[PDB]
C-alpha cells in the first residue's frame, strides 16, 4: 500500500471505500444516530479492520483490498496490482468498476 | 533524472523524465537571464530525453537549475548544474561582399585597375571577441593569388602592385569569418 | 499509464457470491451455486469453520430445515417479472422463469 | 461534439465545444506527426464552433483523435476521425520569373534576337507531384504569341523561328504553376 500511494492523487492516497454501508436498522437506534454513522469511507492508516475479507451470499458490489503493487522493470509504465476480493468459490466476476466507472454500459 | 549538458548555439541541455507522472512541465533558471525557460511534458516515456537548446550566449560560467511542475503547482526539489559554456562553433556566413570600385550598370571586368571590397559585419561579433575575417583570391587557373587576415575590420584594398607582384610569380574571391576554438563560417561566401 | 491515464482510478467490482450446499429432501447435496435463500446461507455461515461458528452438521435437521426451505420459496404475485429489467444483476439467472419468491437475499 | 473535417492548406478540423464548462483546452492527435495539436477554451458557449487548420499536409489517408482536458488533467473519451486529405488548390505565385539574355543596367527589349526564361521552384512540389508550369505568350494585341507546358522544368528558351512562326501566322508573358484537382497559383506572375 505504502508503494500504491505513489501512483494516486492526495485525494485518495490511503483512503478506502466502507464495506456493508447500510448495517441493519432496528429500534435500538435513533434514525439520526443510524444515518450519521451509515459512513461510505475508511483510512487504512490506522485501521486494521478494514482488511477483513468479506464474505458474500448473492450478487453484491465490494472494493478490491490491495495485496501487492510493483512495476515492470524496463518500463515503469506498466503496473501491476493484486486485489484479493471474497473468501470461498464464488460463482464468479460480474463487472469491474474503475472509480464508479463501469466498463459495461448502464 | 540524469540532468546533463551537453557541447555542441551553444549546446543542449537534456534529462530523463521524473518518474512523478502527473509532471506537466519543466522549469529552468538559468545564470544571468530574467526568466525561466519552460519545457512541455505533452508525451510521456520513462526512456525518452527531453532536451533544450541553449543558443547565443557568450562563453563563461554558468549555473543551471531545473525543476519540475506538478499539476497541483508544487514542485520537485531541484538539481543543480555548474559549467562553462563555449563559443558556437558555426558561425553566419558573411553577407554583402562586395565590390566598391563598379560601375554604371554592372560590372564583369571592374573599373580601374584594382579592386575594393567591403562586407558587412557578422551577428556573432556582439558576442565573440577575436574573430576575424579570412580572404582567399585566385585566378582562373584557381591558383593562389593572395592570402589575408583582416581583424575586425570589413573591407580590403586589392592593388596593382599585388597584381602585378602575383601575376610576376605566377578574378575570383571567396572570404569568411573565423575565430579560434574552430569557430568559422559554416561556408565561404564568394565573388 | 500514460498521459491519457496520468493516475489509477480506484476499483471495485460487481460478483456473484459463494457457492452453498442446498439440499433437497430426497437427499441429494447439490452445492453448486449460490442460493438466495436465507436458511442455506446461515447452514454455510455456521457449518464453516475456516470462518463462522464452527458448528457440525449432525446437530442439525435436515429433513426441518428443507420445509422450512419449502416455505420460504413460496412463490408471490403481487407483481410480475417484466417489471424488472435488472434481473440479472439482481440475482435472476433468467428473466423468464419464475425468479419470485417471498424473500430473496445477496 | 460533431468532430468533422472539412475540405478547402488541406482543410479544417471543427467541432462544437464540450459541455463540461471546466474544460480548458482541446488536444488533437494526427497520424503521422510527432505531437498534438492544442487548441485553448478561451471563450464559452455551448452553439460556437471551434476549428483548427490542416496545412501543408499531402494527399493521402489519415486519422485524427480528439480530446478534451479537465482542469485536474483528466480527458474525456476520445473521439476518432478517418479521411483522406487532398492537395491544397490556392499553390504559390511563381516568383524571379526572369529573362536571362539581358544587357548591362537592365532591358526594355532584350538582348540579341530570342528570349531565354528562368522562374524559381515553387514550395508545393515538396509535397505535390505532378505540378507543372504553364506560361503564355502575348504580343501588346495580347493575342497569344505561344501557350507552353513546362514539366517539373524552371526554365524555357524562346526563339527567333518561334517568333518568325508566330508572326507569319499573326512582348507579354505570364506563367502559373499548375496541376491536377484545381492545383493553380493564386495569380498569374508576369512579365
Amino acid at each position: 500500500i505504502s508503494i500504491l500511494a505513489k501512483y494516486q492523487v492526495q485525494e485518495e492516497r490511503y483512503k478506502l471505500k466502507s464495506k456493508k454501508k447500510l448495517f441493519g436498522l432496528s429500534r435500538s437506534y435513533s434514525l439520526k444516530k443510524y444515518y450519521e454513522t451509515v459512513t461510505k469511507e475508511v483510512d487504512i492508516d490506522f485501521n486494521l479492520a478494514a482488511k477483513y475479507i468479506p464474505v458474500v451470499y448473492g450478487v453484491q458490489k465490494i472494493p478490491g483490498i490491495p495485496i501487492f503493487a510493483d512495476t515492470e522493470l524496463h518500463n515503469p509504465n506498466i503496473v501491476y496490482v493484486v486485489y484479493a476480493f471474497a473468501e470461498g468459490e464464488i460463482d464468479g466476476f460480474l463487472d469491474f468498476s474503475f472509480g464508479d466507472n463501469p466498463m459495461i454500459c448502464v | 533524472r540524469d540532468f546533463k549538458y551537453t557541447p555542441t548555439k551553444n549546446g543542449e541541455l537534456s534529462w530523463l523524465p521524473s518518474l512523478t507522472n502527473n509532471v506537466v512541465y519543466y522549469s529552468i533558471v538559468h545564470s544571468g537571464h530574467a526568466e525561466p525557460y519552460i519545457v512541455q511534458q505533452l508525451e510521456t516515456n520513462p526512456n525518452e530525453r527531453m532536451i533544450q537548446e541553449i543558443i547565443g550566449e557568450p562563453a563563461g560560467l554558468a549555473i543551471f537549475e531545473i525543476r519540475a511542475v506538478d499539476i497541483n503547482g508544487r514542485r520537485s526539489s531541484p538539481v543543480t548544474l555548474s559549467i562553462e559554456l563555449n563559443s558556437a562553433k558555426n558561425l553566419s556566413v558573411v553577407s554583402n561582399f562586395r565590390v566598391t570600385n563598379t560601375a554604371s550598370g554592372d560590372v564583369t571586368e571592374f573599373v580601374g585597375p584594382d579592386v575594393k571590397l567591403a562586407w558587412d559585419r557578422i551577428p556573432e561579433e556582439d558576442i565573440i571577441e577575436s574573430i576575424f575575417y579570412t580572404l582567399e583570391i585566385h585566378d582562373p587557373q584557381n591558383r593562389m593569388l593572395r592570402s589575408v587576415r583582416i581583424e575586425n575590420q570589413y573591407t580590403y584594398d586589392y592593388l596593382l602592385t599585388y597584381n602585378k607582384a602575383d601575376f610576376a610569380l605566377q578574378l575570383y574571391f571567396r572570404i569568411r569569418a573565423e575565430g579560434d576554438d574552430g569557430e568559422q563560417s559554416v561556408e565561404w561566401a564568394s565573388i | 499509464i500514460n498521459e491519457n491515464r496520468t493516475e489509477i482510478p480506484e476499483v471495485s467490482a460487481e460478483i456473484q457470491g459463494k457457492k452453498v450446499k442446498v439440499y433437497h429432501s430426497d437427499g441429494r447435496v447439490t452445492a453448486n451455486s449460490t442460493s438466495l435463500n436465507g436458511i442455506w446461507q446461515t447452514l454455510d455461515y455456521l457449518t464453516s469453520d475456516r470462518y463462522g461458528a464452527n458448528i457440525t452438521i449432525d446437530q442439525f435437521p435436515l429433513q426441518q430445515l428443507i420445509q422450512e426451505a419449502a416455505i420460504l420459496d413460496i412463490i408471490d404475485e403481487s407483481y410480475q417479472v417484466s417489471w424488472q429489467p435488472y434481473w440479472r444483476y439482481v440475482g435472476w439467472t433468467n428473466p423468464l422463469a419464475e425468479n419470485r419468491q417471498i424473500v430473496q437475499m445477496n
